[PDB]
RNA sequence: ACUCUGGUUCCUCUGCAUUUAACCGUGAAAAUCUUUCGCCUUUUACUAAAGAUUUCCGUGCAAAGGAGCAUACAUUGAGUAAAUUUUUGGAGUCCCCUCGAAAGAGCGGGA
């Protein structure tokens, strides 16, 4: 998946939950990475067991400390176009009959 | 890409890695000491400069203290955990 | 399509009673397939028979020398 | 320059803004990132250090070695660059 | 068979000539020589 | 080719028989610039 | 290289190496001559004719009106498109006669 | 003033812009739009309401589009043509999601599976029914019949493929057996269209013999499967593949007609309820709006007629 | 009433840019990362035509003619006609070092 | 992994080429109307300027269809291939005090 360059983006912009080697859990929208597995998380938060929450912001995690990451949530979200004809109202002309 | 994955195997004829070289081709069990303070005893069937190995027919033992052990049919070991590899005197050539 | 009730004029002929739009019949625009239209002309011209052009043709499936059409 | 991954480029655009970074020993430094490097060595001006016990000091400058940074909090606007 | 066999031939010929590539929509706008 | 009717029309230097575009080399353009010289202005800029 | 450096300051079209073709009628071979000042010795006959040609040019350019973005009425294509006209190739003096 | 039956802008609407014989037309199951195509190869989309503006026009076929159906969730349009190809058009993207390039002759009809995994049954002048699964390039099933097949549908459970053609007999192919489990015999001439009732109990099948026969396709039937025969319409020398369709309440049936009239029959009595004039050539395809009493009819005259009917 | 008295260039729309506009607006809060720069010199020493390059780099749809200077910042029609910059025009852009 | 297409040259149709400083035209015609100058026993044909519209010889691009020539599957839009201090070849493990049934946590301390 990730870093297979034809599918580099395989989890980009997903909401992902990141576990660090100190046992912290960060959560955020994973939207960049590096060859050193550095990652940049937008709208990031941290979570701990009791569940305790804190807001961080745009977090850059140095890759050295990442244990693992998982998909937490979908990316945010929002017959084509053309045309030639017209569709004025009308009525049925009566034809001939036998 | 793969050129430096194939050229690698020259130095292992003579370097300290020879205990792995003999462990493979003559099929000696080796008692690979690892981090986690655990011992793996098994026949290496491949290895590399980084000291990865694939182990057949493994006995894992440690103290938990009371002795506990686990049997693993096949394993890949990441070489960064390898402290110390020993040709086990409790085994032989096979 | 409910038929007109009552008798019919003795004086007017069937030609004169007929539904019409011009002096001689009911002209109306049409859209045939150009290929099949040409096929039917040439069958009538060359063979003497063609498939019937009428809408609601009923039993009269062939026109012209119908004996050849069936044979 | 030669290409380098987006996280490092964004770090160079975090220069001149306030940042917060936590070191592997646990201390949290908030300051203004006056310089960054491709190895993510950081110079913080105007720094406030927060120890894990919650005490704090001001520090006029700090250099933190790149491989001793656990994570940073960049500013928000860099998501538009 | 043979009655359906003849009808199978007829349908092949009629459809092919009708939907011929040489008669699809836009063609027969001949160039003056 | 200098005195053909539509010179170069069939060659690579012009788009084709419709004769709508041309793309010359500097040996061509400089030989032509010489041959035109009796008709051309000596002025190098509009300031005159 | 010395020739290329010369072409850069050449009169148009020679500062171009590429472009669209023009109609033979469009190319006014002498127009550069009367745009610039009349040579010092030319008779009054000639000096006046320079001014008069200049006047035509100034009147043309003053009353330009740029061309309408409108449909191209191809008269002769509409003629070529009917059974009544055929095409061939002729010597110009034959077609002229 | 007069009675009204729908949100149509007028009791009859005439939709204009096609450039050739309109062979096929279908409503979106959600009722928002309808799609129409034919010899002009473009596929025109029309809103059912308001100005009925031609809001989109898909292009891509290199041949006449012989048949055209929406998938049941309305997210995709299946279409097939004389370019030997079935195509699935994504509605939100307007783009060819899949192109089942595997038929060897003209594809006459297409029908998507009603539910479950999306499968596309198709029938062709190569004599084969094929069922294409979106997930594979290769077809799931190829059912070689000996003679050209002109019409196809699944059953409602999407596990039998029903087809008809030059041999006049309808085949019913059972997709777990890969055999014809039974045939429906009774048409005197080649079949031009087959359509499956909303409940799936019945099919109609139109034929060049100028009859529509209703067949009972339920697994058990205690006797003869021929339910009834409708008549009134006519097939002319153009030999168009005149389609047929079901009212969404099943009380009414339609078929295309060469006599210019849009025919509606009542399913129970077999009486003609509507024989609407107004086309000027073969009414090739007819369909009902899925939620509201509106009739679609598509002519060889390049005209589409939308209009209200009293579905009493 | 339709007195087309235009005397300066005016853009109906915002042009596209390489940077997002929101990044420009947000950089305004940080005076460490901005510079206020005059460009000066003699007449016709290339000032405006230099700004044309920065415009072309930051605005993908910005058109430079192959044979005339765009002079984006000469917005007055008299500056267009006189061919010289007459009044100073500011241009704020985001640019990478 | 999906659908997307053979190059060239030519013909013809359709659409667009108004935010003009300026330019579809690095060239340059004719007409009509309104007005003002000069011819003049009248009108036409005119003089030479303004303003407003037209016609005519031409121009560009996009898109579609066809017609000739010789012939090639890649490639577009969507998306592939480094064990020596700063990341991806281990400074890792183990043991006491505290709160608490429960398991962690202190810049806690020790090997
Ligand atoms: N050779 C050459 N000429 C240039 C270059 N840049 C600009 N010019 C020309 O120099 C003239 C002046 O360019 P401008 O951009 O108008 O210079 P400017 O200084 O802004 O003019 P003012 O602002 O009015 O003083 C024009 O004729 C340009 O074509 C250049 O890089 N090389
Ligand atoms: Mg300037
Ligand atoms: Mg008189």
């Amino acid at each position: 998946t990730i870093s297979k360059n034809n599918k580099m983006m395989a989890h980009l912009n997903y909401r992902m939950k990141i576990i660090l080697q100190d046992g912290r859990t960060f959560i955020g929208f994973f939207k960049a990475f590096d060859k050193h597995m550095n990652i940049l998380l937008a709208e990031c938060e941290e979570h701990r067991q009791i569940e305790e929450k804190r807001i961080l912001g745009l977090v850059l995690v140095r890759g050295e400390h990442i244990v693992s990451m998982t998909v937490d949530g979908p990316p945010p979200r929002d017959g084509g176009a053309g045309g030639v004809g017209q569709a004025k109202p009308g009525g049925r002309g009566m034809p001939a009959m036998p | 890409a793969e050129e430096l994955a194939a050229k690698e195997d020259e130095e292992f004829n003579v370097g300290p890695l020879s205990i792995l070289t003999n462990s493979v081709k003559n099929n000696h069990q080796v008692l690979i000491n690892c981090r986690n303070n655990k011992k793996l005893l098994g026949r290496v069937k491949a290895f590399d400069r980084h000291c990865n190995m694939v182990l057949e027919n493994v006995k894992e033992m440690w103290t938990e203290s009371v002795a506990k052990d686990r049997f693993i049919s096949k394993m890949f070991l990441r070489g960064d955990s390898v402290i110390l590899v020993v040709k086990n005197p409790l085994a032989q050539a096979e | 399509f409910k038929p007109e009730s009552g008798p019919v004029n003795h004086f007017k002929s069937e030609q004169q009673r007929s539904q019409k739009n011009t002096l001689t019949g009911f002209v109306e625009p049409a859209h045939l397939n150009e290929f099949h239209f040409n096929r039917q002309i040439r069958s009538f011209d060359t063979l003497g028979y063609a498939q019937n052009p009428t809408a609601e043709s009923g039993t009269t499936h062939f026109v012209g020398d119908v004996k050849k059409a069936e044979a | 320059m030669t290409s380098v991954g987006v996280p490092i480029k964004i770090l160079h655009e975090a220069e001149g803004h306030m940042v917060t970074l936590e070191t592997v020993t646990g201390e949290v430094y908030r300051g203004k990132l006056s310089e960054a490097e491709d190895n993510m060595n950081c110079q913080l001006a105007e720094t406030v250090v927060t120890f894990r016990d919650g005490r704090s000091h001001q520090l006029d400058n700090v250099f933190i070695r790149g491989n001793k940074i656990r994570f940073m909090i960049l500013p928000d606007m860099l998501k538009n660059a | 068979d043979s009655i359906l066999e003849e009808k199978s031939r007829k349908w092949k010929q009629l459809q092919g000539k009708r939907y011929s590539e040489k008669k699809k929509f836009g063609m027969s706008d001949t160039q003056k020589e | 080719w200098f005195y053909d009717h539509k010179p170069l029309a069939t060659t690579r230097f012009v788009n084709g028989p419709t004769y709508r575009k041309w793309a010359f080399s500097i040996p061509q353009m400089s030989t032509l610039y010489r041959l035109a010289n009796q008709l051309l202005t000596d002025l190098v800029d509009d300031n005159y | 290289t010395a020739n290329g450096l010369a072409l850069l300051w050449a009169p148009r079209p020679f500062n171009l190496r590429s472009g669209r073709t023009r109609r033979a009628v469009d190319v006014p071979l002498v127009k550069s001559w009367y745009r610039e000042h009349c040579p010092a010795g030319m008779p009054v006959k000639v000096r006046v004719s320079y001014q008069k040609l200049l006047k035509v040019f100034v009147l043309n350019a003053l009353k330009h009106r740029p061309p309408k973005p409108q449909k191209r009425r191809y008269l002769f294509r509409s003629f070529k498109a009917t059974k009544f006209f055929q095409t061939t190739t002729l010597d110009w003096v034959e077609a002229g006669l | 003033t007069a009675q009204r039956f729908s949100n149509l802008m007028a009791p009859t609407m005439v939709l204009l812009g096609h450039e050739g014989e309109i062979y096929t037309g279908a409503f979106s199951p959600d009722g928002t739009c309808l799609a129409t195509s034919g010899y002009d190869q473009k596929i025109f989309f029309w809103n059912v309401y308001g100005e009925c503006e031609n809001f989109s026009t898909i292009k891509g076929h290199s041949g006449a589009v012989m048949d055209l159906k929406f998938t049941t969730d309305s997210s995709s349009l299946v279409s097939c043509g004389t370019d030997k190809s079935v195509r699935v058009w994504d509605m939100e993207t307007g783009t060819c999601a899949r192109r089942f390039r595997t038929h060897t002759d003209f594809v006459n009809a297409v029908h998507p599976s009603r539910r479950g995994v999306t499968l596309v049954a198709s029938a062709s002048d190569d004599g084969t029914c094929r069922v294409h699964d979106m997930r594979t390039k290769e077809p799931v099933k190829t059912y070689t019949n000996r003679y050209q097949q002109t019409a196809v549908t699944f059953n409602d459970s999407s596990d039998q493929v029903i087809s008809g053609g030059i041999d006049n007999v309808l085949k019913v192919w059972d997709m777990r057996r890969d055999e014809i489990t039974y045939t429906l015999t009774g048409h005197r001439d080649t079949i031009t269209g087959i359509s499956l009732s909303p409940s799936g109990k019945f099919i109609i099948s139109n034929s060049m013999d100028c009859t529509v026969r209703q067949w009972d396709i339920r697994p058990f039937v205690p006797g003869q499967r021929s339910v009834g025969v409708f008549a009134g319409h006519n097939h002319n020398f153009e030999k168009n593949l005149l389609k047929c369709s079901w009212s969404p309440c099943e009380r009414f049936i339609t078929a295309g007609s060469s006599d210019r009239f849009l025919y509606v029959w009542e399913t129970l009595s077999k009486k003609i309820v509507y024989k609407l004039p107004g086309h000027m050539g073969s009414v090739n395809c007819t369909d009902f709006h899925p939620k509201e009493p509106i009739m679609l009819s598509c002519g060889s005259d390049k005209r589409v007629f939308l209009g209200e009917i009293d579905m009493s | 009433p339709v007195s087309k008295k235009k005397f300066q260039a005016a853009e109906r729309f915002l042009p596209e840019t390489v940077y997002k506009k929101e990044y420009l607006a947000d950089l305004m809060d940080c005076p460490h990362i901005m510079r206020n720069v005059a460009i000066a010199g003699h007449l016709h020493h290339g000032k405006t035509t230099f700004l044309d390059c920065l415009m072309e780099q930051t605005h993908p749809e910005f058109y430079r003619a192959e044979d005339a200077d765009a002079r984006f910042t000469d917005i007055l029609f008299i500056e267009k006609q006189r061919g010289c910059s007459i009044k100073s025009q500011p241009v704020s852009i985001v640019a990478q070092d």
